[PDB]
């Protein structure tokens, strides 16, 4: 049986260099030759306690992609019956009798996780537990570092915007020093920097990191530029507004940067990379968002396939 | 390039583009009367320069001031009979009213009929502006961001 | 390939009247046989920023009726994460990573024609842009018109209620003025009358039209008496519920109609259409909605189809 | 009259503060060549007038007629060598991209990175402008207000 | 007894020509000479059950400028009553049982007019009830007019904007109707005309009237010129922004102004007088805000008090 | 006329050392000496668009203690202004047409010092706009630090708690500084730590100042301890929970501090000052909040009194 079978994607912490490897090549394997019907006769549930239509989107996507059956919902409010007094645990007691696995999106971190107590052996796939994980999203990010760079081992990373709470640049940043020979610039305003746990890690191996001021200060360096999206309610107006001449991305700036560097960002978008940036090659975001599909397939493939035949 | 007024004033040595801008701001172009612009001119002496040339017009006082924090190094001329009567620069004023915006989105003068006003205190690496409103300080890069 | 063939489907106006008639023949096929695996592994997003349940119950059933997958949302309130700066441009440059068509209904006119630009080569389909265009009504009403009467040219269609606001009687107008000999009456309140740009087109190509105070004044002339709902809302309580005897329907008004005529509304009715006009024969709204079925059937089968074999 | 240029158009005989709105709208301004620029002067009869000479820069067909809805008596001088070696004048296109804002307060074109597109219709007498989006159409009155 | 000594003000109607030259007559007296405890002791009940928050204030301060106390609420942001079976009737029973007047808002119409049955004897002035009356606005224009031009008769007054809807235009025709050789000119988008039963009473009285299609026609004869809001809403957005250009009031349009000509506006103004008007010595609209609290004053100094000497 | 008579107070930074000790001698004298008619027949608008019932509360006992009537409302909860194109500018037009002062509390930095634009002659003391000041607030604590040290110079200071978006804390330092030889102690997260441009007006008058990790290490030498609320919101949870233990006071910190040593909290107080420091003679925030009343009282006695004699 492949070594995800059956076992429950909770946090990239969890997942070894191996493990994220053997996603990225299954994924790019459905790509190429899609199986349409490898999923065929189970119902999934997609359990959005927390509402996210793009990610919802991407893994109902992925699961018809494969030809399964979802039941589910979305929320960030009452969502129907499920709201009185059924704790959590409960309610993953009762789906977990209906359902073949249990994609859940939560407000308060380590819900997927007390819910893998409650699920039987129905496997639960983590969309987002509050602040703390959302490893389908750093599977994609990883296939499009590795499909437009070739590798994840030896890159020059350049991470942008609010890098204390970014989700995503944290899974990312654990997962990347995972491989060999990256270097990373960090590049964030000071009251949004990096935590310092992930410097230290950083440091309990060996890997080479910096802060940078600006990002015209890396741009010529820099295999992969990841943005974030810099929050404006975190900040007062006038600080936000601030910050001398910003970090947003424009056309111009993209002038002496790499021909193999691509501009990636999880998404939305609203500040901090232009329009212009669109039309340059560069600009990688949306096709990062259609990577999405393929690392979520993939996902769903190996965690309920046995053997799997691709 | 384009020939010499009888009377007016003529705003030379502004540098490239900003010429478009002054214009624009300044609003020198709603009077009917005689200017002559030219941009991107050579002289060898500035690569290149733009200059206004505004007859029958004399910018007194402020306005030469406002000009400051756009092309600091126009020379603003008078010419009141023929030729070159007084010769001025732009000199940085204590407040900038008009032109500016406040960089913050929650100052109340972004949905209201004022007239922004901005207080001018140079400090050293640059100029910072405070606007008379929300009363923050800006460097005046974050404010010509704009 | 047909002439619809991965064509974007936003207003009655771009369509001519071959690709109407192709639209109807189709339709009328899907009906007879069923072809149920035809969308087969196709995903197709049923995006409604405005809800409507009928409409998006009508179109995600002719989806599955042709055995396709569908992913999608409804709102007229916030979405899920899709508020926060992300534009529609850029909502449609991600989801259209994900389908194979984009169903999209929408509060703001020309949002799906934005969409098209942001769309690559996934089709989007217009199911409601604010008050400027539903197409998709247009067909099924079309549809029925036709079914009914035999034929969309010269019939005596009548016109009734707020012909100023109501989207489906512009379109229905535009529509039925590519065919010939068509005489429409207009009956309206002043307040709520057919638009002079309407009349303007139809006296371009010599259409016969007239206004007239009331329905029993054309009763015994109308093949089709397409009903519209006057909205309370627009109008003074005291205004609305005046108009001398009104421009509602009820059984007895139909004593003098022909023995072909139908009575046509889009839904919902509530006022205009008397419970009693149910069980006489000239009742064809709720069978209208039926026909959405089709008309939607066929208009995702040939857009999503290259040769259509039916 | 300003007086004459080596290679380049001379858009002349602009009405009278058109002369700045097609500076700015349509941007001409943001070349490296040296443009020149009268504003309100005689030397095309009428008595005041706007003249743009933008050197070693030829205009378009299509660019001509753009001008056609703030300038139509225009003449679009093609000048190569000092002499005028072609004059076109602004005429009707069927699509005004990019200069108009739609009337329509809930058409999506606000919102939204698009380029605004137009189609024209009519001639003399009314000219209607209706949207590419929101398919609404307009006097042409009421789309150049704000 | 005065003649308004404990009457109920509750419509324009209701009142005689004589009934306004008081209360005017007496707003004047009020201006010039305050009256600062006249209904000391006297609690006055503003019970706005529809929240508008410049009738309220301005309702309030008056009563404030002769001594009185105020109790009382705005519900649209909701308290308790209107709920839970609590007819209207049944609040006013228990209302004047401790207060002395009660100025209402309401937002059906007729509201203050049954209240009047259940006060018994304490008075119901009327602040507003839905779309039929507001005569404490009519009272502060008419007293505006005559404070400005010096009489109530033989005026030439220009009614602009939304003379449908307009509650405020109704009311001052028919109580400027009541004085001598008035001259109207309404100026209104045709869908917003001034509607039929206003004219009519014009006609039977003798009442010169024109409508004209820009303010231009009329400029030059003009004395009073009352601005009303065309609510963006009552139009479709392309109805609305493309009139011919528009009925918006800018600054050059009143250089053909008579030296004694007035901008009239009930407010909220949103763009239909523009800001550069409020610097000409025509525009009256904020002055006229003011005199609301003199007419104001009036009604409560006349319906409470016995006799007055002023 | 006294130097503030008839003055809209709207800044710290727009009031002298002069007028700072003026406000507080007055607010020494009204508590000693009540002036009860002082403000009779004055009405005072109370404008709180942001809902804030402390201040408001309190402005409007001390409006009622000098006798002046208050009109007013609390949006937030919503009334009508603010909505429908109702510009503030339009809003105070006409609102100082029958009120005498105004006192209101705006979301918006900026929108006290637009109201004085449009008021005219009618005074506008400030009750908070936005992120920006709240004079009202430091002349209360201002008054009660020198009800309780004897003077406002000379004096050892330290604030404690949220100092980067401290309203308070950056208005009280720029105050005191104004007095002679102050020391300022800043114990605070770095994360919130006090702004650069207050430190940077600090030096250039030769004021010392330094930043402490623990309270225990300045208690001893300090006779004003100003606490802040740490907005639990203004880090993650697991950032605010995890300092080094924290920066709440508890009364056994307190045994090492001067007999003269004060407590004070611009309140709420959630938990950065428990319980138990309530019933030390040190506790001194309710007292504080209690000064607000003589402070604000002496405020509206000069803006509106030409000449005091108390
Ligand atoms: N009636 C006049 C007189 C002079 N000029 C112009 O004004 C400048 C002459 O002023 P002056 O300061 O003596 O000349 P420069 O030495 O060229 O000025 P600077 O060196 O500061 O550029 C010139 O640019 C010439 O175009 C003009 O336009 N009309
Ligand atoms: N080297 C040249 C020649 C002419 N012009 C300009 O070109 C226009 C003259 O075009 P042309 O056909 O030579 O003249 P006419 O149209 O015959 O002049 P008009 O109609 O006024 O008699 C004018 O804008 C004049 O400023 C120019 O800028 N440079
Ligand atoms: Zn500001
Ligand atoms: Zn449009």
């Amino acid at each position: 049986a492949n070594p995800l079978y059956q076992k429950h994607i909770i946090s990239i912490n969890d997942l070894s260099r191996d493990d994220l490897n053997l996603v990225l090549a299954t994924a790019a394997k459905l790509k190429a030759n899609p199986q349409p019907e490898l999923l065929k006769h189970k119902v999934i549930a997609s359990c959005f306690f927390e509402a996210s239509t793009r990610t919802r989107l991407s893994f109902q996507t992925s699961m018809h992609r494969l030809g399964a059956s979802v039941v589910g919902f979305s929320d960030s409010a009452n969502t129907s019956l499920g709201k009185k007094g059924e704790t959590l645990a409960d309610t993953i007691s009762v789906i977990s009798t209906y359902v073949d696995a249990i994609v859940m999106r939560h407000p308060q971190e380590g819900a997927a996780r007390l819910a893998t107590e409650f699920s039987g052996n129905v496997p639960v796939l983590n969309a987002g537990d509050g602040s703390n994980q959302h490893p389908t999203q750093t599977l994609l990010d990883l296939f499009t570092i590795q499909q437009t760079e070739g590798r994840l081992d030896n890159l020059h990373v350049a991470m942008v915007g609010d890098l204390k709470y970014g989700r995503t640049v944290h899974s990312l940043t654990q997962a990347l020093a995972k491989f060999d020979g990256n270097r990373f610039y960090f590049i964030a305003p000071d009251a949004l920097a990096m935590p310092e746990y992930i410097l230290d890690m950083l440091d309990e191996k060996g890997i080479a990191w910096s802060l940078h001021s600006s990002i015209e200060e890396v741009m010529a360096e820099v295999d992969i530029l990841y943005m974030t999206r810099v929050q404006k309610e975190r900040l007062d107006p006038s600080e936000y507004a601030n910050v001398k001449a910003q970090f947003v991305l424009r056309a111009s700036d993209l002038h002496n940067a790499k021909a193999n560097m691509k501009v990636l960002h999880p998404l939305p978008r609203v500040d901090e990379i232009a329009t212009d940036v669109d039309k340059t090659p560069h600009a990688w975001y949306f096709q990062q968002a259609g990577n999405g599909i393929f690392a979520r397939q993939a996902l769903l493939a190996l965690v309920l396939n046995r053997d799997l035949v691709l | 390039g384009v020939e010499a007024i009888k009377r007016g004033t003529v705003i030379d040595h502004i540098p490239a583009q900003i010429g478009f801008k002054l214009l624009s701001l300044f609003k020198l172009t709603e009077t009917d009367q005689r200017i002559t612009i030219g941009l991107n001119l050579p002289s060898g002496e500035m690569g290149r320069k733009d200059l206004i040339k505004i007859e029958n017009t004399f910018l007194s006082e402020d306005q030469v001031d406002q000009l400051a924090l756009y092309a600091p190094q126009a020379t603003v001329n008078r010419i009141d009979n023929y030729e070159v009567v007084g010769k001025s620069r732009p000199s940085l004023p204590e407040r900038i009213d008009n032109v500016l915006v406040c960089p913050n989105s929650n100052c109340i003068s972004h949905a209201e009929p004022v007239s922004s006003s901005f207080a001018v205190r140079k400090r050293a690496n640059d100029i910072a502006l405070k606007c008379k409103y929300c009363e923050k300080e800006f460097s005046h890069n974050v404010v010509l961001a704009n």
